[PDB]
């Protein structure tokens, strides 16, 4: 369990970063679309 | 310009899909509290 | 657990439209490309 | 044609993954009655 | 190339996700093994 | 819960190979782009 709340905590932080980054690309490529 | 719209879409999909596993993670957490 | 329980139906109805939604505009791209 | 494919690979991937997600929904709400 | 970093993007979102999936997966299994 | 098991470890298997799948294309992709 001690093991598990460091992983949860871990990949937890990976997706909230991978996530701000597709917001940003998202953004990035609408705005190239004109 | 719909390429651009369906990564719009399963960006949503992956977004949604974050806010159900955090509410897993949640509930676990609520549950192993209790049974330990 | 009650708000939850709430939260699981709203966001499980959310991911449904979602993948309803890119389906069709898979299938419209598909014949985009063709 | 190959981004049009891996739209479809990414929305495949997401549709099973959401499959697993109402698994573990599913036994979460098992465990709940009894633990609490 | 933007869309194909986009790619790159959501496939490390959906990976990292499946990641937490399993991890949520385990834990219900060890409750499960405590209770049933 | 036996019937769980099986459905947890038949998707599992699946999206395990949709993701390499999906691996392998994003690698062709980007090498296209030159
Ligand atoms: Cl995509
Ligand atoms: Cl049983």
């Amino acid at each position: 369990w001690m093991e598990w709340d460091r992983e949860i905590n871990k990949y937890t932080s990976l997706i909230h970063s991978l996530i701000e980054q597709s917001q940003n690309q998202q953004e990035k490529n609408e705005q190239e679309l004109l | 310009s719909d390429i651009v719209q369906q990564q719009n879409n399963l960006l949503r999909a992956i977004e949604a899909q974050q806010h159900l596993l955090q509410l897993t993670v949640w509930g676990i957490k609520q549950l192993q509290a209790r049974i330990l």
